[PDB]
């Protein structure tokens, strides 16, 4: 199972803010806990490695000023201040006998101006008449559109569970200004169900996308709506 | 160039005193190694590992439960084991290859003399294995020595008293090309 | 007793409790290759010319202590809070080259049974004390888990002039004294 | 130990073919070398372990030979497979020095793999709004405001193409 737990998962930072970002042991016997570092080019390099309650690290590599701290006994911290430069950073714990094991990690992406975040459009689609007549299965395909940045992750709902049976997203989004770093960014998902299945109105078909933009904190004075973390979702009943 | 150290096991799950210790003994070079880990609490050794045992033991009753925590751990075992090679073989072909094993500091010999008899003061010297004779023509053994003095700054000392009343100092030392001789006055 | 030619403690570790004090140190044949000052985080040799030839990661000095200051914390924990008694120490005052007066040398202050490893030792030159020029080595472990230390004080070699070290220590009802003049012997 | 290099990708073989991965550390000390893998949303994730010297880990199908004369830790799979497209990360880690919890990655290699598989079908749908969306199948663009994201292995394949403009058919 999960030996740690890192929270966020996502986080939006202005140029020049500080970031403080946690991390709880789940095992004691993986008391020796790390910070690494993956650049925008995937690119993996140690940080610090804490393991007594009070220890404290500092280093400062392009992009972002580091500092971490071990709290208690399974409280593990890091301030990162001074960020111009987008990154990842992985909590991760190991015996003395080196076997590291790295986290869910928290994506931080840096932001000169605050006017580019979008939140997605999401648009569910049912399934061809031509498919059901030709292979007895039916594919819904969702849709998210024109976000930035891609801090969304997509699942599916079948009368209030999430499923997963015949369920693909795809793994990375796609860039809907291929000639811009600062894109927006698109998202598509599929559901595969059985040709009765998509026959029976009394089936709910949801595509739930939560997207993280941004805070109440925050200031915003536009013509348009706040893109702050919200979930948009479209339904669909099954027609026969 | 680079040393390498030995990393003590962790416990899982008024003054007071803690020692760890890693201990490498060379007999032919790295013909023959011996390994041992010591555990102290309060000048109160409770674990030891001894890479003639191949395991941890318990020293004491105090350490029964490290001792078979960590034995019975595979991937500790190995680690521990593994250090005769990772530490103890690559200090000594390493890196002091470039440092103690070349430190030679050559010895300093005078023959002044006082008794209450004619001793020969050999100071200043690295390492610690030296040959000190009397010989006025031929050696005699008669006459008692000092035991090896150690200055603590990586420098030695010994002192060699001739109990009997033309006389020469000898000295051989490996820092040494030939023997030193000096010429006793009395 | 173990028999070989050489033996290199790679990793000494000692922590004491309350005052979070701690000292990591390597050695080869007795005399120390380097300590780690683990508050300023460096490596400390003490012959500069090992330094220039040789290296080591502190880091791995500072997470050596990182270990047994856990493992006393639960050694602490299960043998019902037992501290070790204190030890009274003995000094020895000898010099390091022989006494010529005029020419430079340094004295030597050889003060043994330390435990626990906390000291005070100071240098006095005719009964005033001399804090300029002083070198003083770390805590060397003995056989029997106690601790040495040796401290040094350079001096020009006068007919008149009367050094004393001065020892303060817990198990020390009065601070030991030990004498040293230039027409002496040991 | 100062660097690991490793096999310059994108590493393109199709499915039932033979991975080789070079690898090759250089280090001062004894070292732990290791195989990670990182999937394209997911963390690196340890693969396999070697710490003894002139052995050899496995997992799944991968191997890899802790080769301490040429330094070596070359990954090698025999069959191939499309759910092993991923970054393999080549690491390592000092036995008796530094830090501890400490590896040296390469810069990584990525591997895609595409299926050997016919039957194709795209498929129209359509809800609601009257875009289009378009659902391609095939085993095996050019227009503007046409977004044609990347296959999905789900074995099916699937990848979806939709556009907003009027006159935008399947074809
Ligand atoms: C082992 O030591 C002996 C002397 O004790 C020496 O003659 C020999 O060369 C050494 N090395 C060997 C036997 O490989
Ligand atoms: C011993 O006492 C303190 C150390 O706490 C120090 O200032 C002093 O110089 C030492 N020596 C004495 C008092 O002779």
């Amino acid at each position: 199972v999960t030996l740690l737990e890192q929270n966020p998962r996502w986080r939006l930072v202005p140029r020049g803010q500080a970031v403080n970002l946690r991390c709880i042991l789940k095992n004691s016997q993986y008391p020796w806990m790390s910070w690494y570092q993956q650049d925008l080019q995937k690119q993996l390099q140690w940080l610090f490695t804490l393991r007594s309650p009070g220890d404290k690290e500092v280093k400062s590599l392009p992009g972002a000023d580091y500092l971490a701290t071990r709290v208690t006994d399974t409280e593990l911290r890091l301030q990162v201040a001074n960020m111009s430069q987008g990154r990842t950073l992985y909590c991760t714990c190991s015996p003395q006998t080196t076997e590291v094991f790295f986290g869910k990690g928290t994506r931080l992406t840096v932001v000169e101006d605050l006017n580019k975040v979008f939140p997605p459009e999401v648009a569910v689609f049912e399934p061809s008449e031509a498919e059901i007549s030709h292979t007895q299965k039916a594919t819904l395909v969702c849709l998210a559109t024109g976000f930035y940045p891609d801090h969304v992750e997509l699942s599916w709902w079948v009368n209030g569970k999430e499923v997963h049976s015949g369920v693909c997203t795809d793994p990375q989004p796609l860039k809907e200004q291929p000639a811009l770093n600062d894109s927006r960014y698109a998202l598509s998902s599929r559901l595969r169900v059985s040709a009765t299945f998509w026959q029976n109105p009394r089936n709910h078909f949801r595509c739930q996308v939560q997207f993280y933009g941004l805070s109440e904190n925050d200031e915003w004075t536009q013509d348009r709506a706040k893109p702050v973390t919200q979930i948009v979702s479209a339904e669909a009943w099954g027609r026969a | 160039q680079v040393y390498s150290l030995i990393r003590p096991n962790e416990n899982p799950a008024r003054h007071f005193v803690y020692q760890f210790m890693g201990e490498c003994y060379f007999t032919n070079g790295t013909q023959r190694i011996r390994y041992v880990t010591r555990y102290i609490y309060n000048r109160e050794e409770y674990v030891r590992y001894d890479s003639d045992v191949g395991e941890h033991r318990a020293v004491t009753e105090l350490g029964r439960p490290d001792a078979e925590y960590w034995n019975s751990q595979p991937e500790i075992l190995e680690r521990t084991r593994a250090e005769l090679d990772t530490v103890c073989r690559h200090n000594y072909e390493g890196p002091e290859t470039h440092t103690s094993l070349r430190r030679l500091e050559q010895p300093n010999v005078v023959i002044s003399l006082s008794r209450t008899t004619l001793v020969c003061s050999v100071t200043d010297f690295y390492p610690a294995k030296i040959k000190v004779r009397w010989f006025r023509n031929g050696q005699e053994e008669t006459v008692s020595s000092t035991q090896l003095i150690r200055n603590g700054d990586w420098t030695f000392q010994v002192l060699v008293m001739l109990e009997m009343t033309v006389y020469t100092c000898h000295v051989e030392h490996p820092s040494l090309k030939s023997p030193i001789t000096v010429e006793w006055t009395g | 007793d173990i028999e070989a030619d050489h033996v290199g403690t790679y990793g000494i570790s000692v922590y004491q409790s309350p005052g979070d004090i701690g000292q990591y140190t390597f050695e080869f044949d007795g005399d120390e290759l380097f300590y780690v000052d683990l508050d300023k985080k460096e490596t400390v040799w003490m012959l500069p010319e090992f330094g220039q030839l040789a290296s080591f990661d502190p880091q791995g000095g500072l997470q050596n202590i990182a270990v047994v200051k856990h493992n006393l914390g639960v050694l602490t924990k299960r043998s019902n809070s037992t501290p070790a008694t204190n030890e009274a120490p003995q000094a020895t005052v000898f010099p390091k080259s022989p006494v010529l007066l005029g020419q430079p040398n340094t004295l030597i202050c050889f003060v043994d049974n330390i435990f626990p490893p906390v000291i005070n030792i100071t240098w006095l030159r005719n009964s005033k004390s001399v804090a300029d020029g002083v070198y003083e080595t770390s805590f060397f472990v003995n056989r029997d888990y106690s601790f040495h230390k040796l401290s040094y004080l350079t001096f020009i070699p006068s007919d008149d002039d009367i050094y004393d070290c001065k020892v303060e220590h817990w198990g020390l009802e009065e601070p030991v004294l030990k004498h040293w003049t230039s027409g002496l012997e040991v | 130990g100062d660097s690991v290099t490793q096999t310059e990708g994108p590493v393109t073989l199709s499915e039932g073919t033979s991975l080789t991965v070079n690898c090759s550390y250089e280090t001062k000390q004894y070292p732990t070398l290791f195989w990670y893998v990182q999937y394209p949303g997911e963390g690196p994730q340890l693969l396999f372990k070697v710490p003894k010297a002139n052995e050899k880990g496995s997992s799944r199908g991968f191997e890899a030979t802790y080769n301490k004369e040429a330094t070596s830790f070359h990954l090698q799979k025999a069959s191939v497979q499309e759910s092993d497209s991923a970054v393999y990360y080549c690491a390592l880690s000092l036995n008796s020095g530094g830090s501890n919890a400490k590896l040296t990655f390469g810069k990584g290699t990525k591997l895609s793999v595409k299926s050997h598989i016919p039957d194709p079908a795209v498929y129209q749908l359509r809800d609601s709004k009257s875009k289009s969306v378009c659902l391609f199948t095939d085993f095996d663009s050019k227009d503007s405001d046409v977004y044609i994201t990347d296959k999905c292995v789900l074995k099916s394949n699937s990848a979806v193409a939709w556009s907003n403009k009027s006159d935008f058919a399947c074809a």
